[PDB]
């Protein structure tokens, strides 16, 4: 299992980013990047699943969730 | 009443929550940021996952909700 990183996105139009609700789903206890709107792990033994995420950005919106590996922990 | 309100939910006059776009569903936690410590004056009542307040502060639960994509629902009290 590696670092994922996500956005939480729109279940609409291509699926923008809706980056208050990935900031509400981050805080997971991750941190947030305000140019390209993902929510990346702390550590790498600190992760979060893409599974975990996906729950989160339900919690704040209609929302679906675009994941990847974190380059910064490949 | 500011007081009653707050301090025990009653003598509210607006009950409002944040909803998904298209299900119309309840979304606690989206009302719940947007409520109690985080809007001054607001009661949070945490069974229904609603946010309550005499004074009219819908416009501004309006903007935190809308801020997460979401609609707001309101009953008057």
């Amino acid at each position: 299992p590696r670092p994922v990183m996500c956005q939480c996105v729109d279940t609409t139009n291509g699926g923008v980013r809706l980056d208050a609700v990935t900031r509400a789903a981050c805080s997971i206890d991750g941190y947030y990047t305000e140019k390209d709107g993902f929510c990346r792990a702390k550590y790498s033994w600190d992760l979060f699943t893409s599974g975990q995420f996906y729950q989160a950005c339900l919690r704040y919106s209609h929302a679906g969730t675009n994941c990847q590996p974190d380059p910064q922990y490949e | 009443n500011n007081a009653f309100c707050a301090g025990f939910g009653l003598s509210c006059k607006w009950e409002c929550w944040c909803t998904a776009h298209g299900t119309g569903n309840e979304l606690r936690y989206a009302t719940a940021a947007g409520c109690g410590d985080h809007l001054s004056k607001s009661y949070y009542d945490a069974r229904a996952g609603h946010c309550l307040f005499s004074d009219d502060l819908r416009n501004q639960f309006y903007s935190h909700c809308s801020s997460l994509n979401n609609n707001m629902s309101c009953r008057s009290l």
